[PDB]
């Protein structure tokens, strides 16, 4: 009975609850950004200073 | 009087440019002929007859945009000079329009420019139209702005140019015209002005309602924006604002001009029954991110020093209580160093409608011309699509064939990469 007690888990056919259809219905969030949204070349993208001369 | 010279390049200069004339030919009462059936003399000059002509040249590189002009009903309008065509057309390639085909007809348009010039007793500006796409809007203009610059100088040179959409396009070779463009637009250039076609459309088909617009329509609207520019200069107002005004007051910066455009109110005439169309709801119409010409929200900005161009049954009392609000507007940012932030304007003559119109007639109209940092946005797409390809240098031998060299590549580059420090460096506070 104990083998028994072990065969019927207490899950119940609480099992293969999630289906093709619902995972398909299911919200997706949103992933991170491609890397070609990213492309700014390296060298341009590191200046450092500009043209406008708004200090003193 | 007071004068104002206009220069069309490029399809979409020129046929922008016959959608203007239309409106001030009707505007002021002159039949297409030059004919009749005040301020005439800033837009044209009087003959030796009863016939006017207009101050205006239409240049392109290709014959086939001119030619309609030339068959058209507005051919006699026309002095047969300032229609300048060319053979054949840049093909989208900003070299071919800049060195080899560009200076084949560079000094036969700078003399007939000077020409008019010297018939504009009171000369004050140039008005200047660009496609940035275009070989021709972008290469030939780069090369009239240059000798412009040496030939006139102190005096005020404005643009009204169409900006590269974020996402509709139409060349693929499109980011490389307008960056090596933008270069000899920044240093040479007094003031220019930003539209797309894209925020165009969203509006046409949104305020307006037309389910399928063409240029067309587009062309129509951009020439209400000028007409409510210039009215100032021509017909009577409360409070007068000349170009050299927009100039000081607009830009903080030399290479910070470019602003941004905005018209109320926009609307389908019925539904133009429903309501009246006050003072304070045109100046809120303004300020929507929905109304902006250009696709980049404010929100994402801010606000530098704002004009405002009312037209109509606008009184000044209720201009200050409107503009009053909208400082309460806790939608709207201005930077700090900017308390005052406004340039008021009011003409008493309202729009023009013209037959087979677009819009309404409405009694009052509030134009708007706003520098922002949200433009920042759109510098940083056009840099990100340049670097793809030029990474792999995917159209360069085309340009280098051309008469360009490679090294004005990067340099233009460089020039936009400091333009974007430009910008966020002025963004931030103390
Ligand atoms: N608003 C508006 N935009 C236009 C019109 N015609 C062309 N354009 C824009 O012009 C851009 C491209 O420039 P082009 O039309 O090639 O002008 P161009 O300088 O003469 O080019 P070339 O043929 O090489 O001489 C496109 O993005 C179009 O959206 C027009 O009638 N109205
Ligand atoms: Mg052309």
């Amino acid at each position: 009975k104990a083998k028994a007690k072990s065969a019927r888990r207490p899950t119940f056919k609480k099992a293969g609850r999630s289906t093709r259809a619902s995972r398909g219905h299911t919200v997706k969030p949103a992933p991170p950004p491609s890397e070609a949204e990213t492309f700014k070349m390296k060298r341009f993208k590191n200046i450092d200073h500009y043209k406008i001369v708004d200090y003193w | 009087m007071r004068e104002v010279i206009s220069i069309h390049v490029g399809q979409a200069g020129v046929q922008i440019g016959n959608g203007c004339w239309e409106l001030y030919c009707l505007e002021h009462g002159i039949q297409p002929d030059g004919q009749l059936p005040d301020a005439f003399n800033t837009f044209f000059s009087e003959t030796g007859a009863g016939k006017h002509v207009p101050r205006a040249v239409f240049v392109d590189l290709e014959p086939t945009v001119v030619d309609e002009v030339r068959t058209g009903t507005y051919r006699q309008l026309f002095h047969p000079e300032q229609l300048i065509s060319g053979k054949e057309d840049a093909a989208n390639n900003y070299a071919r329009g800049h060195y080899t085909v560009g200076k084949e007809i560079i000094d036969l348009t700078l003399d007939r420019i000077r020409k008019l010039a010297d018939q504009c007793t009171g000369l004050q500006g140039f008005l200047i139209f660009h496609s940035f796409g275009g070989g021709t809007g972008a290469g030939f203009g780069s090369l009239l702005l240059e000798r412009l610059s040496v030939d006139y100088g102190k005096k005020s040179k404005l643009e009204f140019t169409v900006y590269p959409s974020p996402q509709v396009s139409t060349a693929i070779v499109e980011p490389y015209n307008s960056i090596l463009a933008t270069h000899s637009m920044i240093d040479h250039s007094d003031c220019a002005f930003m539209v797309d076609n894209e925020a165009l459309y969203d509006l046409c088909r949104r305020a307006l309602d037309i389910e399928r617009p063409t240029y067309t329509n587009l062309n129509r609207l951009i020439g209400q924006v000028v007409s409510s520019l210039t009215a100032s200069l021509r017909f009577d107002g409360a409070l007068n604002v000349d170009f050299t005004e927009f100039q000081t007051n607009l830009v903080p910066y030399a290479r910070i001009h470019f602003p941004i455009c905005s018209y109320a109110p926009v609307i389908s005439a019925e539904k133009a029954y429903h309501e009246q169309l006050s003072v304070a709801e045109i100046t809120n119409s303004l300020f929507e991110p929905a109304n902006m010409m250009v696709k980049c929200d404010p929100r994402h900005g801010k606000y530098m020093a704002c004009t405002l161009l009312y037209r109509g049954d606008v009184v000044p009392k209720d201009v200050s209580a409107a503009v009053a609000t909208i400082k309460t507007k806790r939608t709207i940012q201005f930077v700090d160093w900017c308390p005052t932030g406004f340039k008021m304007g009011i003409n008493y003559q309202p729009p023009t409608v013209v037959p087979g119109g677009d819009l309404a007639k409405v009694q009052r109209a509030v134009c708007m011309l706003a520098n922002t940092t949200a433009i920042a946005e759109a510098w940083s797409r056009l840099d990100h699509k340049f670097d793809l390809m030029y990474a792999k240098r995917a159209f360069v031998h085309w340009y280098v064939g051309e008469g360009m060299e490679e090294a004005e590549f990067p340099e233009a580059r460089e020039d936009l990469a400091l333009l974007e420090k430009d910008y966020d460096e002025v963004a931030a506070e103390s």
